[PDB]
């Protein structure tokens, strides 16, 4: 079992130098059964590998960005990186990483760990942290024993929010949706969750809103109102 | 990483 | 490079139905060949490698891969709601490695009516001048809807947006929000709100009024 873990989404300008660091933990990185990649997905698309890198430093990039593509690897503290020169529009999307391992007889190559994904989005504007709004049950979101809560996620940029409620105990029942963009060129999304009604006077909802582009958690205690 | 299909 | 293609690009099957879905090499592959599912906001995940072979943590007699050459098929056998997601296939004999385009695996299900809610803005959002009334659909089936707002009974347009989540994976149902925005002014200078959404023969509309 290993673990990648990606730096995080953010902004990235047009022409400028995407730059992307996985920490690889649960195993060394200087292992000869291994290399390790980047590949991406550009919203609503398939799948493109970018390049790999071997623990001593050979490295193999993908033609179609083999100019602009440089990969790297610090086995000291056990991290591989990725930079993109002179981006744009086409580079947006989630960035993984992932280790490379192989099937043998032969070099039947897999990516059997990956990371979370890092969205990358190339813009020139800049960053907006979001404003956080309850939506809050009542009698009125009341199906019978069952009430819905939620909070709206409002202007922000660029891509992504994550939202948890009660720091991720609580899962079944939400719905996070998509976000949708406003015509200010903001995003807003929402996230409800579906509750016991009898539960309202005793427990405790908090929706965590993070948003790491920005490096802002916005946690919102929803009451009915 | 190498591949066996296309090793230029 | 090694173009791969999927068919179908998506299905829909039921609960328990047997499903294989296919990938072509425009190249002979040999067995160098892996299937990823990637579920929805979740990195892929290996499932089938070197053509046939399973990851070792995949539930036997679920999954299963055949092919060599050009052509390969993954099979799912006793469909569940948990396999919602799109499969895609990758070939590792020619650098660079490529991908297929995917396929996506929906679920059929029964239909279900959507539980519907809608929220007036909070008293926080309108000390900032703008107003935002939400209506939330959840858990319906299938997916196709209309939803429209009615403002003092008068039908609302361009000023609303709505979302969709993909399909549960434990219920295969979907759930949508809508979202009306205003002015505080506009939202000040009217009384009910209503949120109607219509599939089929039946239309359901929830209000309140912005006095109570
Ligand atoms: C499997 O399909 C592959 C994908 O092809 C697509 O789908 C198929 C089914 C067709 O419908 C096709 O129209 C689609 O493209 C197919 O891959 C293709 O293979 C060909 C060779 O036949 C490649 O053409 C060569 O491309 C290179 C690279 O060009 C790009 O990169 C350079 C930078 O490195 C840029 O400068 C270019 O502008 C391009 O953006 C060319 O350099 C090369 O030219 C030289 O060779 C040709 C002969 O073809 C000479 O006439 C020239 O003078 C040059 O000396 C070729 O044109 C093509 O890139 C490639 N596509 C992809 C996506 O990789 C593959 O061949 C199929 N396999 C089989 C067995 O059919």
């Amino acid at each position: 079992q290993l673990q990648l873990q990606e730096s995080g989404p953010g902004l990235v300008k047009p022409a400028e130098t995407l730059s992307l660091t996985c920490t690889v933990s649960g195993g060394s990185i200087s292992s000869s059964s291994y290399y390790w990649g980047w590949i991406r997905q550009p919203p609503g698309k398939g799948l493109e590998w970018i390049g790999s890198i071997y623990y001593t430093g050979s490295t193999y990039y993908n033609p179609s960005l083999k100019s602009r593509v440089t990969i790297s690897v610090d086995t000291s503290k056990n991290q591989f990186s990725l930079k993109l020169r002179s981006v744009t529009a086409a580079d947006t999307a989630v960035y993984y990483c992932a280790s490379i391992g192989w099937a043998v007889p032969g070099k039947r190559y897999y990516f059997d760990y990956w990371g979370q994904g890092t969205l990358v989005t190339v813009s020139s504007a800049s960053t907006k942290g979001p404003s956080v709004f309850p939506l809050a049950p009542s009698s009125k979101s009341t199906s019978g024993g069952t009430a819905a809560l939620g909070c709206l996620v409002k202007d922000y940029f660029p891509e992504p929010v994550t939202v948890s409620w009660n720091s991720g105990a609580l899962t079944s029942g939400v719905h996070t949706f998509p976000a949708v963009l406003q015509s200010s060129g903001l995003y807003s999304l929402s996230s409800v969750v579906t509750v016991p009604s009898s539960s309202l006077g005793t427990q405790t909802y908090i929706c965590n809103v993070n948003h790491k582009p920005s490096n802002t958690k916005v946690d919102k205690k929803v009451e009915p109102k | 990483q190498p591949a066996d299909g296309n090793p230029d | 490079d090694i173009q791969m293609t999927q068919s179908p690009s998506s299905l829909s099957a039921s609960v328990g139905d047997r499903v294989t879905i296919t990938c072509r090499a425009n190249h002979s592959i040999s067995s160098y060949l892996n299937w990823y599912q990637q579920k929805p906001g979740k990195a892929p995940k290996l499932l089938i490698y070197a053509a046939s072979s399973l990851q070792s943590g995949v539930p036997s007699f679920r999954f299963s891969g055949s092919g060599s050459g050009t052509d390969f098929t993954l099979t799912i056998s006793s469909l569940q709601p948990e396999d919602f997601a799109t499969y895609y296939c990758q070939q590792s004999y020619y650098t660079p490695w490529t991908f297929g385009p995917g396929t996506k695996v929906d679920i059929k299900r029964t239909v279900a009516a959507p539980s519907v809610f809608i929220f007036p803005p909070s008293d926080e959002q309108l000390k900032s001048g703008t107003a935002s009334v939400v209506c939330l659909l959840n858990n319906f089936y299938p997916r196709e809807a209309k939803v429209q707002w009615k403002v003092d009974n008068a039908l609302q347009s361009g000023n609303s947006q709505e979302s969709v989540t993909e399909q549960d994976s434990k219920d295969s149902t979907y759930s949508l929000s809508s979202t009306l925005t205003l002015s505080k002014a506009d939202y000040e200078k009217h009384k009910v709100y209503a949120c109607e959404v219509t599939q089929g023969t039946t239309s359901v509309t929830k209000s309140f009024n912005r006095g109570e």
